[PDB]
């Protein structure tokens, strides 16, 4: 595991609503600009959401958990993307430490290990998520864009919101299942952001990095 | 407004004028998903009372007008809010119980009472907020033979509390000396039912939704069902839409919307634009005409 710089990424709608043309001075909890991201089985916390991009060919990243001590004894998120569609379920599962599969089969679950009341239930290339849990509301967004070569871009992609969901439980630790990736935290932060013809974000500057970068907003 | 019987000449300034509306437009998101209570009210077997069914009902658009109308009920008691009030508040997290009890007997389910079902069978709490429905099941829960499927618990050393369940089997003990197995007083707490076709009214089987339910309060509220109106064109109409409510004229729109967007804003708050939750179209708002009736005079 190492440490690298996020240039302007993370960047995403903050709300459903249109804007054609215009500049928006909005709060909110962002990425801020050239934070530290760590690059890399280990636990890692949640501060007010988290930050994941995924880099692979071989599609070793098959999912996320989430919860608060993962002691089968609180509620925890699951969510699968196995092979055609994605399985989010809300329970308190007696997951397995290390779910591994050799290699064809697509097969054999056994992620968990036992079954409990399980409320909630949803069925559906530089992959980047923004995980958000706020007001009993968890909050999936999501963009895709196909890398054009091998290194890092920095540049600019506005994240389209996945998926809002009224799972209503607590989560203060998360992991990733696997069959490279950087995470990064959070912070509540003041964004000025550009809107074209179209409603979409192309532009976004921040309002705590540089002095230049104050005068601005 | 002068406050005089003499005026001038020139032009006086005078009240204002607005162009009111005519009619009210309420669009809601299409009908899609309801709950089949098809399969909570119209399957082939439920559950005895002593092992009643707490069913789950969740994430799903409450329509069971069709229920007054194919199931007759005959009974329907309903201790908490009016249903008048159930669009203010929805459930997500409701339950729902399923009962095969006796004719004169569903006038013990009620807050308050008491008996033998009420003591040992089913409790129900003193502040009840829910609906007691039953209805007669000759047809298709009474035998010849008899139905020896249903079950009511008789005997236990103790009262129970609102919403407890029990399934225990073991033997019931009447005297002072340890007991093993039946025989002397020591009784099994667990006594079928005898319906058949041909009983009195008091005594043929009454399918009870006991609905005792509740559980409102939930980070999710799946909701009842709202009605919807047709949409109304170049006019000014007081419109609602998904919580948005307004005044004006509705006219078609070129704006590109994305696909996860719902509503559009101006340069500083105003509700610009607008999409229709059914038939996924742009639509303008432009406020209604408005302004001064000056009065000119020689
Ligand atoms: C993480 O990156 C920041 C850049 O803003 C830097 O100031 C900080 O020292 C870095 N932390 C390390 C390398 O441990
Ligand atoms: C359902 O929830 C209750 C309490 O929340 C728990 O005691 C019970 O074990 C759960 N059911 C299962 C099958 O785990
Ligand atoms: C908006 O979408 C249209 C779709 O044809 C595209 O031509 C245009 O370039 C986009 N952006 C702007 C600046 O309007
Ligand atoms: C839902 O959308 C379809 C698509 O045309 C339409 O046929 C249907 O009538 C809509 N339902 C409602 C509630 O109007
Ligand atoms: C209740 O559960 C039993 C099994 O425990 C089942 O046979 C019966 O059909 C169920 N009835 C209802 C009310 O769904
Ligand atoms: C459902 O039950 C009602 C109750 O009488 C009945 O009228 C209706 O035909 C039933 N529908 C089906 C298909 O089970």
């Amino acid at each position: 595991q190492s440490y690298t710089n996020s240039f302007t990424r993370g960047v995403y709608y903050p709300d459903k609503v249109f804007r054609s043309s215009v500049l928006h001075l909005t709060q909110d909890l962002f990425l801020p600009f050239f934070s530290n991201v760590t690059w890399f089985n280990p636990v890692l916390p949640f501060n007010d959401g988290v930050y994941f991009a995924s880099t692979e060919k071989s599609n070793i990243i098959r999912g996320w958990i989430f919860g608060t001590t993962l002691d089968s004894k609180t509620q925890s998120l699951l969510i699968v993307n196995n092979a055609t569609n994605v399985f989010i379920k809300v329970c308190e599962f007696q997951f397995c430490n290390d779910p591994f599969l050799d290699v064809w089969m697509e097969s054999e679950s056994g992620v968990y290990s036992s079954a409990n009341n399980c409320t909630f239930e949803y069925v559906s290339n530089l992959r980047e998520f923004v995980f958000k849990n706020i007001d009993g509301y968890f909050k999936i967004y999501s963009k895709h864009t196909p890398i054009i070569g091998r290194d890092f871009p920095q540049g600019f992609s506005a994240l389209e919101p996945l998926v809002d969901l009224p799972i209503g439980i607590n989560i203060t630790r998360f992991q990733t299942l696997l069959a490279d990736y950087y995470v990064g935290y959070l912070q509540p932060r003041t964004f000025l952001l550009k809107y074209n013809e179209n409603g979409t974000i192309t532009d976004a500057v921040d309002c705590a990095l540089d002095p230049l970068s104050e005068t601005k907003c | 407004t002068l406050k005089s019987f003499t005026v001038e000449k020139g032009i006086y300034q005078t009240s204002n004028f607005r162009v009111q509306p005519t009619e009210s437009i309420v669009r809601f998101p299409n009908v899609t998903n309801l709950c089949p209570f098809h399969e909570v009210f119209n399957a082939t077997r439920f559950a005895s009372v002593y092992a009643w069914n707490r069913t789950r009902i969740s994430n799903c658009v409450a329509d069971y007008s069709v229920l007054y109308n194919f199931a007759p009920f005959f009974a329907f008691k309903c201790y908490g809010v009016s249903p008048t009030k159930l669009n203010d508040l929805c459930f997500t997290n409701v339950y729902a119980d399923s009962f095969v009890i006796k004719g004169n007997e569903v006038s013990q389910i009620a807050p308050g009472q008491t008996g033998n079902i009420a003591d040992y069978n089913y409790k129900l709490p003193d502040d009840f907020t829910g609906c007691v429905i039953a209805w007669n099941s000759n047809k298709l829960d009474s035998k010849h033979s008899g139905n020896y499927d249903y079950w009511y618990r008789l005997f236990r050393k103790s009262k129970l509390k609102p919403f407890e369940r029990d399934i225990s089997t073991e033997i019931y003990q009447a005297g002072n000396k340890p007991c093993k197995g039946k025989g002397p007083n020591c009784y099994f707490p667990l006594q079928s039912y005898g319906f058949r076709p041909t009983y009195g009214v008091g005594h043929q089987p009454y399918r009870v939704v006991v609905l005792s339910f509740e559980l409102l309060h939930a980070p999710a509220t799946v909701c009842g069902p709202k009605k919807s109106t047709n949409l109304v064109k170049n006019k000014c109409v007081n419109f609602n839409f998904n919580g948005l409510t307004g005044t004006g004229v509705l006219t078609k729109s070129n704006k590109k919307f994305l696909p996860f967007q719902q509503f559009g804003r101006d340069i500083v708050d105003t509700t610009d634009a607008v999409r229709d939750p059914q038939t996924l179209e742009i639509l303008d708002i432009t406020p209604c005409s408005f302004g001064g009736v000056s009065v000119i005079t020689p």
